[PDB]
């Protein structure tokens, strides 16, 4: 995945236009792409050298 | 010369036996006492968990 250059992350299963019509207030849908756009653009590995030493 | 020979011979094989019996116990505890040890080690999860809230997400 690094090498194709797709987020390292994981990324949910989710279609964000179906998201806002559903729930009636912003902030909620808003505070969850925050947190999902977050997530997904960081690297969740650590380093398995230091670790094993 | 002839007594007391005679009789040790006659000791030999009873003692044989036992001792090899002994050494057969000895090597049966030697067996007994040994049981795989399975460790346990942190769950990388929950290091993934703390590295999410360090991110405050």
């Amino acid at each position: 995945r690094e090498e194709e250059g797709l987020p390292g992350g994981p990324v949910p299963r989710i279609n964000w236009p179906q998201e806002y019509s559903s729930f009636i207030d912003r902030e909620p849908v808003v505070a969850k792409r925050i947190r999902y756009d977050t997530l997904a653009s960081t690297t969740l590995e650590r380093d398995e050298k230091q670790i094993e030493s | 010369d002839i007594m007391v020979p005679s009789f040790v011979y006659n000791k030999l094989p009873v003692i044989h036996f036992l001792q090899e019996k002994r050494a057969e116990q000895k090597l049966r505890r030697v067996l007994d006492e040994t049981y795989t040890e399975w460790t346990e080690e942190l769950d990388q999860a929950h290091v993934t968990d703390a590295i999410t809230r360090s991110l405050n997400i």
